[PDB]
């Protein structure tokens, strides 16, 4: 089944601190609504078009 | 908001590059984003645990 | 000994770096070093399993 | 315990895999004796101070 629940049975204290965490943050940005990333993610894109220098002004 | 300094990764990975960007990203956007649907997804699972 | 173009990323994060440069590291050694404890382990692991 | 058997539940197919490959590949390169990666780190850390072009000559 796709929903196929395995498990990663790990020892190492280190190792689930970071194995946890690092799978936490990607499984929670995946799972709410990305709606700050994508415009954040967009906006440096169009950024980098527009760092060439073209604006009247620009502040920081 | 942090120091003046930045880290710089010069390496050639085609799996590693995308691995690490989205896990790197994950992190940055962790650390700016809030955490409500971490504990509100946290807890309501925690509910599968005995 | 691979293509001569190459990523190059630019961040400051400073539990990523330590991590993403282990990481990265771990793999690209694993993929220059041979697997023999890979083998030997997998399948003596296999065996605490039913 | 240091070694507590902590088991992590999850349920995705690349995610199983990018995690597992990772995770191996890193407890692998910490059990296993690395000795080839003891010296491959040594010797680029050491040719980085001579790279001051000290040599007689040089060669790859």
């Amino acid at each position: 089944s796709d929903d196929e629940l395995l498990y990663l049975p790990v020892r190492g204290r280190e190792t689930y601190e970071m194995l946890l965490e690092i799978k936490e943050s990607l499984e929670l940005m995946q799972y709410l609504p990305q709606h700050t990333i994508e415009t954040y993610r967009q906006q440096q894109q169009q950024q980098h078009q527009h760092l060439l220098q073209k604006q009247t002004s620009i502040q920081s | 908001g942090s120091d003046e300094d930045t880290y710089y990764l010069q390496v050639r990975g085609r799996k590693n590059f995308e691995i690490l960007m989205k896990l790197k990203e994950s992190l940055e956007l962790m650390e700016l984003v809030p955490q409500p649907l971490v504990d509100s997804y946290r807890q309501q699972q925690q509910l599968l645990q005995r």
